[PDB]
Protein backbone atom coordinates (compact mmCIF):
# COMPACT_ATOMS: atom_id res chain seq x y z
CA UNK A 1 0.00 0.00 0.00
CA UNK A 2 1.22 3.41 -1.14
CA UNK A 3 3.25 5.70 1.12
CA UNK A 4 2.68 9.46 1.03
CA UNK A 5 4.74 10.71 4.00
CA UNK A 6 7.93 10.15 5.99
CA UNK A 7 5.98 9.32 9.19
CA UNK A 8 3.46 6.89 10.76
CA UNK A 9 -0.10 7.08 9.44
CA UNK A 10 -2.35 7.32 12.51
CA UNK A 11 -5.65 5.42 12.14
CA UNK A 12 -7.78 7.87 14.10
CA UNK A 13 -6.45 10.80 12.10
CA UNK A 14 -7.05 8.96 8.82
CA UNK A 15 -10.62 8.03 9.82
CA UNK A 16 -11.34 11.66 10.77
CA UNK A 17 -9.90 12.81 7.45
CA UNK A 18 -12.06 10.28 5.55
CA UNK A 19 -15.16 11.43 7.46
CA UNK A 20 -14.35 15.04 6.50
CA UNK A 21 -13.91 13.94 2.88
CA UNK A 22 -17.26 12.16 2.87
CA UNK A 23 -19.32 14.79 4.71
CA UNK A 24 -17.76 18.02 3.40
CA UNK A 25 -15.35 17.57 0.51
CA UNK A 26 -17.50 15.20 -1.55
CA UNK A 27 -19.98 18.14 -1.90
CA UNK A 28 -17.36 20.40 -3.39
CA UNK A 29 -17.36 20.73 -7.21
CA UNK A 30 -14.64 18.40 -8.58
CA UNK A 31 -12.80 21.18 -10.41
CA UNK A 32 -12.28 23.01 -7.12
CA UNK A 33 -9.78 22.02 -4.46
CA UNK A 34 -9.42 22.99 -0.86
CA UNK A 35 -6.04 23.66 0.67
CA UNK A 36 -5.41 24.31 4.37
CA UNK A 37 -2.33 26.04 5.68
CA UNK A 38 -1.28 26.00 9.33
CA UNK A 39 1.89 26.00 11.41
CA UNK A 40 3.03 23.14 13.58
CA UNK A 41 2.87 23.69 17.35
CA UNK A 42 6.64 24.13 17.20
CA UNK A 43 6.45 26.76 14.48
CA UNK A 44 9.06 24.86 12.49
CA UNK A 45 6.76 23.26 9.89
CA UNK A 46 4.17 24.46 7.42
CA UNK A 47 1.34 21.97 7.42
CA UNK A 48 -0.53 21.68 4.13
CA UNK A 49 -3.62 19.57 3.54
CA UNK A 50 -5.00 19.26 0.04
CA UNK A 51 -8.57 18.02 -0.39
CA UNK A 52 -10.62 17.40 -3.53
CA UNK A 53 -13.81 15.44 -4.34
CA UNK A 54 -12.81 12.05 -5.83
CA UNK A 55 -9.17 12.39 -4.78
CA UNK A 56 -7.31 10.91 -1.84
CA UNK A 57 -6.51 13.54 0.77
CA UNK A 58 -2.90 14.66 0.77
CA UNK A 59 -1.20 15.74 3.98
CA UNK A 60 2.12 17.51 3.85
CA UNK A 61 4.34 18.70 6.69
CA UNK A 62 7.13 20.99 5.42
CA UNK A 63 10.06 21.99 7.67
CA UNK A 64 10.76 25.56 6.65
CA UNK A 65 14.50 25.25 7.42
CA UNK A 66 15.23 21.90 5.74
CA UNK A 67 17.94 23.30 3.40
CA UNK A 68 17.32 32.10 9.73
CA UNK A 69 14.46 32.63 7.24
CA UNK A 70 12.06 30.94 9.63
CA UNK A 71 8.40 31.77 10.03
CA UNK A 72 8.98 34.35 12.72
CA UNK A 73 11.39 36.18 10.43
CA UNK A 74 9.14 36.02 7.38
CA UNK A 75 6.07 37.21 9.28
CA UNK A 76 8.06 40.02 10.93
CA UNK A 77 9.30 41.26 7.53
CA UNK A 78 5.75 41.11 6.14
CA UNK A 79 4.26 43.10 9.00
CA UNK A 80 7.02 45.74 8.75
CA UNK A 81 6.38 46.09 5.01
CA UNK A 82 2.63 46.39 5.63
CA UNK A 83 3.19 49.06 8.26
CA UNK A 84 5.33 51.05 5.83
CA UNK A 85 2.77 50.62 3.05
CA UNK A 86 -0.04 51.85 5.29
CA UNK A 87 1.98 54.91 6.20
CA UNK A 88 2.45 55.83 2.51
CA UNK A 89 -1.32 55.75 2.10
CA UNK A 90 -1.96 58.09 5.04
CA UNK A 91 0.76 60.55 4.05
CA UNK A 92 -0.46 60.91 0.44
CA UNK A 93 -2.22 64.29 0.87
CA UNK A 94 0.55 65.55 3.11
CA UNK A 95 3.36 64.64 0.70
CA UNK A 96 1.41 66.31 -2.11
CA UNK A 97 1.11 69.48 -0.03
CA UNK A 98 4.88 69.44 0.56
CA UNK A 99 5.47 69.07 -3.19
CA UNK A 100 7.02 65.60 -2.73
CA UNK A 101 4.66 63.38 -4.71
CA UNK A 102 7.67 61.98 -6.54
CA UNK A 103 9.53 60.79 -3.40
CA UNK A 104 6.23 59.38 -2.15
CA UNK A 105 5.78 57.40 -5.37
CA UNK A 106 9.40 56.15 -5.22
CA UNK A 107 8.83 54.90 -1.65
CA UNK A 108 5.81 52.92 -2.81
CA UNK A 109 7.75 51.47 -5.76
CA UNK A 110 10.47 50.37 -3.32
CA UNK A 111 7.94 48.68 -1.01
CA UNK A 112 6.39 46.96 -4.05
CA UNK A 113 9.78 45.46 -4.86
CA UNK A 114 10.36 44.48 -1.18
CA UNK A 115 7.05 42.63 -0.95
CA UNK A 116 7.68 40.93 -4.31
CA UNK A 117 11.07 39.74 -2.98
CA UNK A 118 9.57 38.43 0.27
CA UNK A 119 6.99 36.42 -1.69
CA UNK A 120 9.72 35.12 -4.01
CA UNK A 121 11.70 34.00 -0.97
CA UNK A 122 8.67 32.30 0.63
CA UNK A 123 8.02 30.37 -2.52
CA UNK A 124 11.68 29.55 -2.97
CA UNK A 125 12.65 28.63 0.59
CA UNK A 126 9.43 27.56 2.34
CA UNK A 127 7.64 25.86 -0.56
CA UNK A 128 10.64 24.94 -2.69
CA UNK A 129 10.02 21.79 -4.65
CA UNK A 130 6.60 21.43 -3.00
CA UNK A 131 5.02 24.40 -4.71
CA UNK A 132 3.18 21.91 -6.92
CA UNK A 133 0.76 21.19 -4.08
CA UNK A 134 -0.91 24.46 -5.23
CA UNK A 135 -1.10 23.31 -8.84
CA UNK A 136 -4.46 23.54 -10.58
CA UNK A 137 -3.39 21.12 -13.37
CA UNK A 138 -5.96 18.57 -14.48
CA UNK A 139 -5.08 15.08 -13.31
CA UNK A 140 -4.45 12.62 -16.15
CA UNK A 141 -4.14 9.01 -14.89
CA UNK A 142 -2.87 7.62 -18.20
CA UNK A 143 -0.05 10.15 -18.34
CA UNK A 144 0.69 9.79 -14.67
CA UNK A 145 1.03 6.01 -14.95
CA UNK A 146 3.62 6.63 -17.68
CA UNK A 147 5.50 9.08 -15.47
CA UNK A 148 5.26 6.58 -12.60
CA UNK A 149 6.89 3.89 -14.73
CA UNK A 150 9.75 6.22 -15.71
CA UNK A 151 10.17 7.57 -12.20
CA UNK A 152 10.18 4.11 -10.59
CA UNK A 153 12.89 3.37 -13.19
CA UNK A 154 14.97 6.29 -11.91
CA UNK A 155 14.73 4.92 -8.36
CA UNK A 156 15.63 1.36 -9.47
CA UNK A 157 18.69 2.66 -11.31
CA UNK A 158 20.18 4.98 -8.64
CA UNK A 159 18.95 3.71 -5.29
CA UNK A 160 19.93 0.41 -3.82
CA UNK A 161 17.53 -1.36 -4.88
CA UNK A 162 20.98 -2.41 -6.21
CA UNK A 163 9.79 -2.06 -2.66
CA UNK A 164 8.06 1.01 -1.11
CA UNK A 165 5.54 2.36 -3.62
CA UNK A 166 4.63 6.03 -3.80
CA UNK A 167 1.14 7.45 -3.67
CA UNK A 168 0.03 9.20 -6.86
CA UNK A 169 -0.29 12.42 -4.85
CA UNK A 170 3.48 12.40 -4.33
CA UNK A 171 4.01 12.01 -8.06
CA UNK A 172 1.55 14.81 -8.75
CA UNK A 173 3.95 17.14 -6.87
CA UNK A 174 6.48 16.57 -9.66
CA UNK A 175 3.90 17.18 -12.38
CA UNK A 176 2.75 20.31 -10.52
CA UNK A 177 6.16 22.01 -10.75
CA UNK A 178 4.94 23.31 -14.08
CA UNK A 179 5.51 22.75 -17.81
CA UNK A 180 8.94 21.11 -18.00
CA UNK A 181 9.14 21.70 -21.77
CA UNK A 182 9.23 25.49 -21.35
CA UNK A 183 12.31 27.13 -22.84
CA UNK A 184 14.72 27.82 -20.01
CA UNK A 185 12.84 25.69 -17.50
CA UNK A 186 15.09 24.81 -14.53
CA UNK A 187 13.62 22.54 -11.80
CA UNK A 188 16.94 21.28 -10.43
CA UNK A 189 16.60 22.68 -6.90
CA UNK A 190 12.92 21.77 -6.78
CA UNK A 191 13.57 18.22 -7.95
CA UNK A 192 16.37 17.83 -5.43
CA UNK A 193 13.93 18.94 -2.71
CA UNK A 194 11.36 16.34 -3.87
CA UNK A 195 13.95 13.59 -4.28
CA UNK A 196 15.02 14.04 -0.68
CA UNK A 197 11.36 13.71 0.21
CA UNK A 198 11.00 10.45 -1.70
CA UNK A 199 14.14 8.98 -0.11
CA UNK A 200 12.77 10.00 3.28
CA UNK A 201 9.38 8.38 2.63
CA UNK A 202 11.20 5.23 1.52
CA UNK A 203 13.53 5.35 4.51
CA UNK A 204 10.65 5.70 6.95
CA UNK A 205 8.73 2.84 5.35
CA UNK A 206 11.62 0.36 5.56
CA UNK A 207 13.75 0.99 2.47
CA UNK A 208 16.94 2.60 3.69
CA UNK A 209 19.37 4.63 1.60
CA UNK A 210 22.21 6.89 2.69
CA UNK A 211 22.17 10.43 1.27
CA UNK A 212 25.90 10.38 0.47
CA UNK A 213 25.50 7.09 -1.41
CA UNK A 214 22.88 8.56 -3.75
CA UNK A 215 23.70 10.38 -6.99
CA UNK A 216 20.93 12.96 -6.69
CA UNK A 217 22.15 14.99 -9.65
CA UNK A 218 21.72 12.06 -12.05
CA UNK A 219 18.26 11.39 -10.56
CA UNK A 220 17.35 15.04 -11.24
CA UNK A 221 18.29 14.90 -14.92
CA UNK A 222 16.34 11.70 -15.63
CA UNK A 223 13.27 12.85 -13.64
CA UNK A 224 13.24 16.11 -15.55
CA UNK A 225 13.37 14.23 -18.86
CA UNK A 226 10.45 12.12 -17.64
CA UNK A 227 8.53 15.34 -16.84
CA UNK A 228 9.37 16.71 -20.25
CA UNK A 229 7.82 13.53 -21.73
CA UNK A 230 4.76 14.02 -19.55
CA UNK A 231 4.25 17.63 -20.44
CA UNK A 232 5.03 17.18 -24.15
CA UNK A 233 2.17 14.65 -24.26
CA UNK A 234 -0.15 16.72 -22.02
CA UNK A 235 0.41 19.86 -24.13
CA UNK A 236 -0.27 18.04 -27.39
CA UNK A 237 -3.81 16.99 -26.48
CA UNK A 238 -5.60 19.77 -24.57
CA UNK A 239 -11.26 23.52 -16.70
CA UNK A 240 -12.60 26.40 -14.55
CA UNK A 241 -10.30 25.32 -11.74
CA UNK A 242 -10.66 27.17 -8.47
CA UNK A 243 -8.61 26.94 -5.28
CA UNK A 244 -10.12 27.59 -1.86
CA UNK A 245 -7.72 28.30 1.03
CA UNK A 246 -8.41 27.60 4.69
CA UNK A 247 -5.88 29.52 6.77
CA UNK A 248 -4.90 29.39 10.42
CA UNK A 249 -5.55 32.57 12.39
CA UNK A 250 -2.09 34.11 11.90
CA UNK A 251 -1.80 33.26 8.19
CA UNK A 252 -4.53 35.48 6.69
CA UNK A 253 -2.13 38.43 6.63
CA UNK A 254 0.07 36.69 4.04
CA UNK A 255 -0.98 37.49 0.47
CA UNK A 256 -0.83 33.80 -0.65
CA UNK A 257 -2.66 34.58 -3.87
CA UNK A 258 0.26 36.76 -4.97
CA UNK A 259 2.94 34.09 -4.65
CA UNK A 260 4.56 33.50 -8.06
CA UNK A 261 2.94 30.07 -8.28
CA UNK A 262 -0.60 31.43 -7.56
CA UNK A 263 -0.41 34.70 -9.50
CA UNK A 264 -3.32 35.06 -11.88
CA UNK A 265 -4.97 31.81 -10.72
CA UNK A 266 -8.48 31.70 -9.32
CA UNK A 267 -8.05 31.53 -5.53
CA UNK A 268 -10.49 32.41 -2.74
CA UNK A 269 -10.44 31.80 1.01
CA UNK A 270 -13.10 30.33 3.34
CA UNK A 271 -13.09 30.59 7.14
CA UNK A 272 -13.97 26.95 7.73
CA UNK A 273 -15.34 23.85 6.05
CA UNK A 274 -18.62 24.53 7.83
CA UNK A 275 -18.87 27.91 6.10
CA UNK A 276 -17.97 26.28 2.78
CA UNK A 277 -20.66 23.65 3.11
CA UNK A 278 -23.31 26.25 4.03
CA UNK A 279 -22.53 28.40 1.02
CA UNK A 280 -22.59 25.38 -1.31
CA UNK A 281 -26.01 24.24 -0.03
CA UNK A 282 -27.32 27.83 -0.47
CA UNK A 283 -26.15 28.15 -4.12
CA UNK A 284 -28.57 29.75 -6.59
CA UNK A 285 -28.74 28.15 -10.07
CA UNK A 286 -28.46 30.15 -13.28
CA UNK A 287 -31.58 31.46 -14.99
CA UNK A 288 -30.55 29.19 -17.88
CA UNK A 289 -21.31 23.21 -17.58
CA UNK A 290 -18.60 23.82 -14.97
CA UNK A 291 -20.12 27.27 -14.35
CA UNK A 292 -23.23 25.58 -12.89
CA UNK A 293 -21.03 24.80 -9.91
CA UNK A 294 -21.01 28.43 -8.78
CA UNK A 295 -23.52 30.62 -7.13
CA UNK A 296 -25.43 32.72 -9.73
CA UNK A 297 -26.26 36.30 -8.78
CA UNK A 298 -28.66 38.30 -10.95
CA UNK A 299 -27.27 41.50 -12.40
CA UNK A 300 -30.61 43.20 -11.78
CA UNK A 301 -31.36 44.84 -8.41
CA UNK A 302 -27.93 45.44 -6.90
CA UNK A 303 -26.94 48.30 -4.61
CA UNK A 304 -23.96 50.61 -4.85
CA UNK A 305 -22.74 52.89 -2.12
CA UNK A 306 -20.34 55.38 -3.66
CA UNK A 307 -18.29 57.88 -1.65
CA UNK A 308 -20.46 57.74 1.52
CA UNK A 309 -18.27 60.14 3.50
CA UNK A 310 -18.02 62.56 0.50
CA UNK A 311 -14.20 62.91 0.61
CA UNK A 312 -13.49 60.18 -2.01
CA UNK A 313 -14.00 62.58 -4.92
CA UNK A 314 -11.70 60.79 -7.35
CA UNK A 315 -13.63 57.57 -6.76
CA UNK A 316 -17.01 59.20 -7.32
CA UNK A 317 -15.72 60.78 -10.52
CA UNK A 318 -14.38 57.44 -11.77
CA UNK A 319 -17.61 55.45 -11.30
CA UNK A 320 -20.61 57.76 -10.92
CA UNK A 321 -21.55 58.06 -14.65
CA UNK A 322 -20.64 54.46 -15.40
CA UNK A 323 -22.79 53.21 -12.56
CA UNK A 324 -25.65 55.52 -13.61
CA UNK A 325 -25.51 54.42 -17.26
CA UNK A 326 -24.91 50.69 -16.78
CA UNK A 327 -26.45 49.85 -13.42
CA UNK A 328 -28.93 52.34 -12.06
CA UNK A 329 -30.65 53.08 -15.41
CA UNK A 330 -31.07 49.69 -17.16
CA UNK A 331 -30.71 47.21 -14.24
CA UNK A 332 -32.77 48.64 -11.34
CA UNK A 333 -29.80 49.18 -9.00
CA UNK A 334 -30.20 51.19 -5.79
CA UNK A 335 -27.87 54.22 -5.75
CA UNK A 336 -26.47 55.71 -2.51
CA UNK A 337 -24.00 58.53 -3.42
CA UNK A 338 -21.99 61.03 -1.28
CA UNK A 339 -24.11 60.42 1.79
CA UNK A 340 -23.75 57.80 4.52
CA UNK A 341 -26.03 54.77 4.19
CA UNK A 342 -28.34 54.25 7.15
CA UNK A 343 -28.11 50.94 8.94
CA UNK A 344 -31.56 49.92 7.67
CA UNK A 345 -30.43 50.78 4.10
CA UNK A 346 -27.32 48.69 4.48
CA UNK A 347 -29.23 45.70 5.91
CA UNK A 348 -31.89 45.97 3.25
CA UNK A 349 -29.18 45.89 0.59
CA UNK A 350 -27.62 42.78 2.12
CA UNK A 351 -31.03 41.10 2.29
CA UNK A 352 -32.41 42.00 -1.13
CA UNK A 353 -29.55 42.84 -3.52
CA UNK A 354 -27.64 40.07 -5.30
CA UNK A 355 -24.61 42.35 -5.43
CA UNK A 356 -23.49 45.14 -3.08
CA UNK A 357 -20.69 47.45 -4.16
CA UNK A 358 -19.17 49.48 -1.35
CA UNK A 359 -16.80 52.29 -2.37
CA UNK A 360 -15.99 53.96 0.94
CA UNK A 361 -13.56 53.88 3.87
CA UNK A 362 -12.91 50.51 5.49
CA UNK A 363 -15.42 47.72 5.75
CA UNK A 364 -18.52 49.87 6.19
CA UNK A 365 -18.70 48.75 9.87
CA UNK A 366 -19.08 52.42 10.73
CA UNK A 367 -22.55 52.23 9.13
CA UNK A 368 -23.88 48.83 10.30
CA UNK A 369 -23.45 46.94 13.57
CA UNK A 370 -21.92 43.49 13.38
CA UNK A 371 -24.67 41.98 15.44
CA UNK A 372 -27.34 43.01 12.91
CA UNK A 373 -25.51 41.28 10.09
CA UNK A 374 -25.89 38.15 12.32
CA UNK A 375 -29.62 38.67 12.95
CA UNK A 376 -30.12 38.45 9.16
CA UNK A 377 -32.28 35.58 8.01
CA UNK A 378 -30.09 35.55 4.90
CA UNK A 379 -27.36 37.75 3.52
CA UNK A 380 -28.26 37.44 -0.14
CA UNK A 381 -25.59 39.91 -1.32
CA UNK A 382 -22.21 39.16 -2.72
CA UNK A 383 -20.26 42.04 -1.17
CA UNK A 384 -17.36 44.03 -2.60
CA UNK A 385 -15.69 46.20 0.07
CA UNK A 386 -13.45 48.41 -2.09
CA UNK A 387 -11.65 50.34 0.59
CA UNK A 388 -8.70 50.42 2.99
CA UNK A 389 -8.14 47.38 5.17
CA UNK A 390 -11.73 46.28 4.61
CA UNK A 391 -10.91 42.75 5.79
CA UNK A 392 -10.17 44.39 9.15
CA UNK A 393 -7.22 42.33 10.45
CA UNK A 394 -5.97 43.19 13.95
CA UNK A 395 -2.94 45.32 14.56
CA UNK A 396 -1.07 41.99 14.91
CA UNK A 397 -2.43 40.74 11.59
CA UNK A 398 -4.94 38.24 12.95
CA UNK A 399 -8.25 37.27 11.43
CA UNK A 400 -10.91 37.36 14.17
CA UNK A 401 -14.30 35.60 14.42
CA UNK A 402 -15.83 38.99 15.29
CA UNK A 403 -14.50 40.73 12.20
CA UNK A 404 -16.74 41.78 9.28
CA UNK A 405 -15.66 39.02 6.94
CA UNK A 406 -16.44 36.22 9.40
CA UNK A 407 -19.78 37.92 10.10
CA UNK A 408 -20.72 38.09 6.39
CA UNK A 409 -19.65 34.47 5.88
CA UNK A 410 -21.70 33.31 8.84
CA UNK A 411 -24.69 35.33 7.58
CA UNK A 412 -24.38 33.51 4.26
CA UNK A 413 -22.83 36.03 1.86
CA UNK A 414 -21.73 33.93 -1.16
CA UNK A 415 -18.53 35.97 -1.35
CA UNK A 416 -16.89 39.05 0.11
CA UNK A 417 -14.02 40.92 -1.59
CA UNK A 418 -11.84 42.97 0.69
CA UNK A 419 -8.34 44.27 1.42
CA UNK A 420 -5.72 43.07 3.88
CA UNK A 421 -4.14 46.51 4.29
CA UNK A 422 -4.53 50.17 3.25
CA UNK A 423 -4.63 51.08 -0.44
CA UNK A 424 -4.85 54.32 -2.42
CA UNK A 425 -8.18 55.34 -3.95
CA UNK A 426 -6.74 55.65 -7.45
CA UNK A 427 -5.05 52.23 -7.49
CA UNK A 428 -7.79 50.21 -5.76
CA UNK A 429 -10.28 51.77 -8.18
CA UNK A 430 -8.21 50.33 -11.07
CA UNK A 431 -8.54 46.94 -9.47
CA UNK A 432 -12.24 47.41 -8.75
CA UNK A 433 -13.01 48.43 -12.33
CA UNK A 434 -11.10 45.38 -13.52
CA UNK A 435 -13.19 43.14 -11.26
CA UNK A 436 -16.45 44.63 -12.47
CA UNK A 437 -15.50 44.25 -16.15
CA UNK A 438 -14.17 40.72 -15.85
CA UNK A 439 -17.19 39.64 -13.75
CA UNK A 440 -19.64 41.17 -16.21
CA UNK A 441 -21.18 43.82 -13.98
CA UNK A 442 -19.84 46.43 -16.39
CA UNK A 443 -19.25 46.10 -20.14
CA UNK A 444 -15.76 45.43 -21.42
CA UNK A 445 -13.80 48.62 -22.10
CA UNK A 446 -15.69 50.78 -19.55
CA UNK A 447 -12.68 51.89 -17.59
CA UNK A 448 -10.37 52.65 -20.48
CA UNK A 449 -19.23 43.17 -25.06
CA UNK A 450 -19.58 41.53 -21.60
CA UNK A 451 -17.25 39.05 -19.81
CA UNK A 452 -18.47 36.32 -17.43
CA UNK A 453 -15.60 35.15 -15.27
CA UNK A 454 -16.42 33.95 -11.76
CA UNK A 455 -15.82 36.67 -9.20
CA UNK A 456 -12.75 34.74 -8.06
CA UNK A 457 -11.34 34.57 -11.59
CA UNK A 458 -12.14 38.23 -12.04
CA UNK A 459 -10.27 39.18 -8.86
CA UNK A 460 -7.18 37.25 -9.97
CA UNK A 461 -7.17 38.94 -13.40
CA UNK A 462 -7.99 42.42 -12.09
CA UNK A 463 -4.75 42.44 -10.09
CA UNK A 464 -3.13 43.19 -13.48
CA UNK A 465 -4.76 46.60 -13.62
CA UNK A 466 -3.02 48.15 -10.61
CA UNK A 467 0.10 50.26 -10.93
CA UNK A 468 1.51 48.24 -8.03
CA UNK A 469 0.90 44.50 -8.10
CA UNK A 470 2.18 44.05 -4.57
CA UNK A 471 1.68 47.34 -2.75
CA UNK A 472 -1.90 47.50 -3.99
CA UNK A 473 -3.20 44.41 -5.72
CA UNK A 474 -1.82 41.85 -3.24
CA UNK A 475 -4.01 43.35 -0.52
CA UNK A 476 -7.10 42.26 -2.41
CA UNK A 477 -8.61 38.90 -1.46
CA UNK A 478 -11.96 37.14 -1.76
CA UNK A 479 -13.60 35.05 0.91
CA UNK A 480 -16.30 32.67 -0.31
CA UNK A 481 -17.13 30.62 -3.36
CA UNK A 482 -17.21 31.38 -7.07
CA UNK A 483 -20.11 33.67 -7.98
CA UNK A 484 -21.24 34.25 -11.61
CA UNK A 485 -23.32 37.17 -12.80
CA UNK A 486 -26.64 36.02 -14.30
CA UNK A 487 -27.31 38.85 -16.73
CA UNK A 488 -30.91 37.88 -17.52
CA UNK A 489 -31.63 36.48 -14.04
CA UNK A 490 -34.16 37.58 -11.43
CA UNK B 1 -8.13 16.02 14.91
CA UNK B 2 -5.22 18.28 15.92
CA UNK B 3 -3.75 18.98 12.51
CA UNK B 4 -7.37 19.00 11.30
CA UNK B 5 -8.44 21.74 13.72
CA UNK B 6 -7.51 24.40 11.14
CA UNK B 7 -10.56 23.17 9.16
CA UNK B 8 -12.97 23.79 12.07
CA UNK B 9 -12.16 27.24 13.42
CA UNK B 10 -14.87 29.57 14.63
CA UNK B 11 -18.51 28.66 15.29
Amino acid sequence: LAASAPRRSSLGFTLDLHRIQRDYIDLVPKHWHVISLSLSDGGHDLCITRLQAGQAPFVLRLPLERAVFDFHTGRAELLEIIKEINRTCHDSRDMAAKGEREKWWAEREALDQRLKELLMNIEHVWLGGFRGVFSQHGRRPELLEKFRAMFEGVLDKHLPSRKVVLDGNVLELFIGLGDATKSGADFDEELTDLLYFVVDILQFHGERNAYDEIDFDSMVVETMDALMAYHAEANAAPSHAHTILVLDKQLHVFPWESLPCLQGLAVSRIPSLACLRKLLLDRRRSSSDPRSAGHHAPLSGGTYILNPSSDLLSTQKTFESLFSTHLHSPNSWTRIISRPPTEPEFLSALTHSPILLYFGHGSGAQYIRSRNIRHLDHCRATVLLMGCSSAALTAKGEFEPSGPVWNYMLAGAPAVVGTLWDVTDRDIDRFAGGVLEGWGVLPEGCMGGRNGLSLVQAVAKARDRCRFRYVTAAAAVVYGIPVYVDVDGK
Amino acid sequence: HSQLEVLFQGP
